[PDB]
RNA sequence: UUGACCUCAAAUCAGGUAGGAGUACCCGCUGAACUUAAGCAUAUCAAUAAGCGGAGGAAAAGAAACCAACCGGGAUUGCCU
RNA sequence: AUUGGCGAGAGACCGAUAGCGAACAAGUACAGUGAUGGAAAGAUGAAAAGAACUUUGAAAAGAGAGUGAAAAAGUACGUG
RNA sequence: CGAAUUUGGGUAUAGGGGCGAAAGACUAAUCGAACCAUCUAGUAGCUGGUUCCUGCCGAAGUUUCCCUCAGGAUAGCAGAA
RNA sequence: UGGAGGUCAGUGACGAAGCCUAGACCGUAAGGUCGGGUCGAACGGCCUCUAGUGCAGAUCUUGGUGGUAGUAGCAAAUAUUCAAAUGAGAACUUUGAAGACUGAAGUGGGGAAAGGUUCCACGUCAACAGCAGUUGGACGUGGGUUAGUCGAUCCUAAGAGAUGGGGAAGCUCCGUUUCAAAGGCCUGAUUUUAUGCAGGCCACCAUCGAAAGGGAAUCCGGUUAAGAUUCCGGAACCUGGA
RNA sequence: UUGUGACGGCCCGUGAAAAUCCACAGGAAGGAAUAGUUUUCAUGCCAGGUCGUACUGAUAACCGCAGCAGGUCUCCAAGGU
RNA sequence: UAUCUAGCGAAACCACAGCCAAGGGAACGGGCUUGGCAGAAUCAGCGGGGAAAGAAGACCCUGUUGAGCUUGACUCUAGUU
RNA sequence: AAACUUUCAACAACGGAUCUCUUGGUUCUCGCAUCGAUGAAGAACGCAGCGAAAUGCGAUACGUAAUGUGAAUUGCAGAAUUCCGUGAAUCAUCGAAUCUUUGAACGCACAUUGCGCCCCUUGGUAUUCCAGGGGGCAUGCCUGUUUGAGCGUCAUUU
């Protein structure tokens, strides 16, 4: 049949983790991401896709360097101490 | 038995143990507990006791 | 209670590798106690007391090279200014403000006159 | 409705030539100096079986007459053509069974 | 002309769009040119270009680029404006001379349609403008 | 698989890492309304598939 | 024999710049169909949705190869009409 | 111009099946190879003062107590 | 049941496309055109539902036209002012 | 009915809203008011304004709950029994004694993919193991994976894929040696220099692609709660260097 | 049972590449009584980094919603009839 | 196995429910009218009935609803000449 | 007049409706202009005395430096002689730093924690071999420097 001794065969992987995004979404035979577009220089991205766009927009990690620069440009970008 | 990081190789920790406890090693072997935290056994030569050393060092 | 950043500025440069050496050593000896023993935030104290020797000395050493590159041009990237990207590609305020000769010489001979109205 | 087994085989994903166990392209030896001034020498070594073609191929070795080293040659073998075999190729060679006149 | 990039030349729709062979680019080859110059030369700046040369296949067009980087161009006031960063592409957005007129940015009763931008001047005659206290 | 990568060791090593129950003295700490571990995972109930 | 000029190269040469993120707005390219026509093909939806390239705090436009036909007005933009 | 970013002031708006999907460890748990899909889930009490102690039971718990204005507020807690 | 054999792994072929010793078969339980998101709250003369009370008045299934015959307009019947 | 502007200087912790009540009164009715219980913080009448304003249905949405009903059923894979121990409690745990089966293309001993700690020890039965459980692949806490020789790493196959270059408005496409100026190691001059040098030759003309192809080299014995061709003891070998 | 060897049969089917390692042609250069030629003879010295390694591998550790009579590649294989 | 026990324990379906004969009725009633009758609670079977359950009949018709395919339908189109 | 439906001056259940509340959303208005090769946004690992998640951070790792305030943090411990002070703080501000592996991601590759080359330093009786520490090596373009190639072409004889 087309179900339990088909699901039973399947067990290759034809997707793993991408460097870019870790979410096992990297087509190892494509070599590419099915996520994220690794490796090509754009993150995947689309209109249609507002869902996907607001999973993976700015805001939804750390912010390391902007959630800053709001600050030091409230200051005036100064030097010194 | 040593806790080690992942960047270490057995080289460093050679060096790194003949510095700190001024003992001559005669094998170091490594593994990556699963934890993911590198493990050391370096085994000194015969003219130094490891538990000598241990005890030096606090645990006994 | 934790070493204090302005005797570590006073400090010289091999008493604070001294010092950083034997703050590893301890660190190295109070972690063999935490492992032995349930609790104890002497290890958090030492930690902080590393970090404060490791940044005296990295503000002395970006001081002195500073020093170095003081008074000429191409200073290493680390040590000019981080403004913005945009703002460091933007005009100089002497390249916004240079006008040509026949500018200078309109505005010079035409300024904006201060007239009022009253009577 | 639907495109057709031959223009499948045009775009060719599957419907390329299997081409593994083959020997090699089958090609008369260039048209430099010697074959047209006048003939070189070469020695059929090998007679083999090329796969998907039908017909023997052979092995020749030439001289390089501008640098000292064997230039090797795949050409389809002839009827009669044996192995360790003197053929001739060039405008000035022999009428014989395997030159390249 | 601009073959449309269809396979086998079907659209799905209507036969005004599933017409394709002889569509044209609303853009002029002066146009295209200046903007591969520009992504090859990113970081300049293009000011102009003009046609020099041209074949049955080919037309060959020479465009000027300028530094903005470069210390003279910072200096000599009379091209910091293209120094200035709101200048970035100038080709890609259509601000050079044949994208101005390929905008078809020209005063008169004959640019009714693109005289602010196309897009611009369509929206601002098809919003709904409702008022406080209707009028 | 027993023949692994150094990065699906480390996820693994992660993994088992995460995967403990909650202490109890964040249940005492107060304005907290965390009680278990929501996150918590078994091999046989759910597979990380990485 | 030795110097140039032009064109084209090579350098982990000296110094710079571009990429990418981001769509709420802006400048373009490309571009449908559902739908309406009580059917449907022009038409409509729509010079829109999707796709692509490119900026700024606004962008674009902008000081007439303009509008006019009047006793003429006088860059551009926006609102009422 | 302004459904983005930063800061601020409001409303004849909604009030936990409503209002953004998300008032809560919410783009989380979870599903799919993948594109992607995507929840549920607020309230003890002013204050834990969160039930010491005795007894039955192997224990969970029960009975009696005790705290509390209320235990017709006892984790399974506003009303129910 | 020694082979046009069986099979793991790595590869290539992607949707009006692929692949098919050909059954419209197979293409991730989906195939006479996969799946995902958006256009899209697509359109529906066609079904189903359409939430308090009382009082007063109170019908039509007929005329004409319509790709009109399960529908509309029109006139007629009815209410209100 | 939810909100808003006025007024009742309206009701209320001496109890508002809400909910229950074969208790009462009023209206033809939509409903309103009150009596009695529970409850603890807001709420109402009148004149107006306003709307996301009234449910019995839509194989309506979400959630919850019934009869069926202690019902169908828990019947494939030959099969269990006696005693003891532990335990509150044993058909199911452990030990012993029997009886059996798999019967070496095994119900044995390892591995690949996959899983990811499920391995092991000690506590331990609230939930899961569609009966039970003292047991467990369950829960809690910890321990465990040691390599020059085994693999990866190296090579290339089918194929993938930058560069030069050419298309495309463009995301990107073709192309892999083609219409490219495509380039690194040896006795080395022996001392301030220096893969600049009195010197030398070429022609694969990126890279990726196999834990089953190719391939440098380790075996025995012992050892643990768990690791061993990896640890220990002995005995070897290969590569690189000196 | 496995391996090996010398062989025979089969094909219009004749049953990868490359890395890597040797050897052979040729004679460049160098070499002589305490001084030179051999580290492809023997012995002697040092080092050999990084990641995986536990366990199941299936009527309970994988997939099939599960501790599902399903599916899932392979090595060793005693005695009697 | 069913059956009876100990433990465990669903689902389909359900306007309300469940005895007939005739009548009339939307022309085949469990309910309405006339008559026959009619006594708790139940167990195992059983397959006459519940026009039993499973699914907004797939046969047929309508729709100014499609789609697969064909062609000498209408209008176009890649390619080619 | 037993067991088996209806209703409670009645409780107890199941369940989470109503009511009341709201550090939340949704709309309106106003002000401002600030990402990234000086390496962004986003990932992956790790960092707390007791942390799994969330917050923050990067081996200086729930943070270091500077400034301000002034005596805390608190779930439990821990140094309260720091508490008339160059000084607590899960404080605020924020200008100096640190910033692991990545990522436009940059030595080549990447289902490798794979494989190189250059410079300096140290060790192994070593310029070549190995190891350790530090600094580097992407591409497309612009200006300039040096080295070049082309009977492309001038000055036109040993």
């Amino acid at each position: 049949g087309k179900g339990t001794p088909s699901f039973g065969k399947r067990h290759n992987k034809s997707h793993t983790l991408c460097n870019r995004c870790g979410r096992r979404s990297f087509h190892v035979q494509k070599k590419t991401c099915s996520s994220c577009g690794y490796p090509a220089a754009k993150t995947r991205s689309y209109n249609w896709g507002a869902k996907a766009k607001r999973r993976h927009t700015t805001g939804t990690g750390r912010m390391r360097y902007l959630k800053h620069v709001s600050r030091r440009f409230k200051n005036g970008f100064q030097t010194g101490s | 038995v040593f806790q080690v990081s992942m960047k270490a190789n057995k080289y460093q920790i050679k060096k790194a143990v003949k510095e700190l406890y001024e003992v001559d090693v005669l094998k170091v072997n490594t593994l990556v507990r699963p934890n993911g935290t590198k493990k050391a056994y370096v085994r000194l030569t015969a003219d130094y006791d490891a538990l000598d050393i241990a005890n030096r060092i606090g645990y006994i | 209670a934790g070493v204090k950043a302005y005797e570590l500025r006073t400090k010289s440069k091999e008493q604070l590798a001294s010092q950083l050496v034997d703050l590893k050593k301890e660190l190295a000896e109070l972690k063999v106690q935490k492992l032995s023993r349930p609790s104890l935030p002497k290890i958090k104290t030492v930690r902080k007391s590393i970090a404060c020797v490791l940044t005296v000395i990295n503000e002395q050493q970006r001081e002195a090279v500073r020093q170095l590159y003081k008074g000429k041009k191409y200073q290493p990237k680390d040590l000019r200014a981080k403004k913005t990207r945009a703002l460091r590609r933007a005009l100089t305020k002497f390249e916004a403000s240079q006008v040509t000769e026949k500018q200078r010489k309109k505005q010079i001979a035409f300024p904006q006159r201060k007239y009022a109205i009253k009577a | 409705g639907r495109v057709i087994r031959n223009q499948r085989k045009g775009a060719g994903s599957i419907f390329t030539s299997h081409t593994r166990l083959r020997q090699g392209a089958a090609k008369l030896r260039t048209l430099d100096y010697a074959e047209r001034h006048g003939y070189i020498r070469g020695i059929v070594k090998q007679i083999v079986h090329d796969s998907g073609r039908g017909a023997p191929l052979a092995k020749v070795v030439f001289r390089d007459p501008y640098k000292y080293r064997l230039r090797e040659e795949i050409f389809i073998a002839n009827e009669g053509v044996h192995t360790g075999q003197f053929i001739y190729a060039g405008k000035k060679a022999s009428l014989n069974v395997g030159n390249v006149l | 002309n601009r073959k449309r990039p269809v396979p086998k030349g079907a659209t799905y729709g209507k036969p005004t769009n599933q017409g394709v062979n002889e569509l044209k680019y609303q853009r002029s080859l002066r146009a295209t040119a200046e903007e591969r110059v520009g992504r090859r030369a990113a970081n300049l700046r293009v000011l102009n270009s003009y046609w020099v040369n041209q074949d049955s296949t080919y037309k060959y067009f020479e465009v000027i680029l300028v530094d903005p980087q470069h210390k003279a161009i910072r200096r000599d006031a009379r091209y910091n404006w293209i120094c200035d960063p709101v200048h970035k592409h100038r080709e890609a957005r259509g601000l050079t001379a044949t994208g101005k007129k390929s905008r078809g940015i020209n005063k008169g009763h004959k640019f009714n349609n693109t005289k602010a931008g196309r897009r611009k001047t369509w929206k601002r005659q098809n919003t709904l403008s409702l008022w406080r206290y209707r009028k | 698989a027993a023949q692994k990568s150094f990065r699906i060791k480390q996820k693994m090593a992660k993994a088992k890492k995460q995967n403990r129950p909650l202490p109890q003295w964040i249940r005492l700490r107060t304005n907290n309304t965390i009680r278990y571990n929501a996150k918590r995972r078994n091999w046989r109930r759910t597979k990380m598939n990485i």
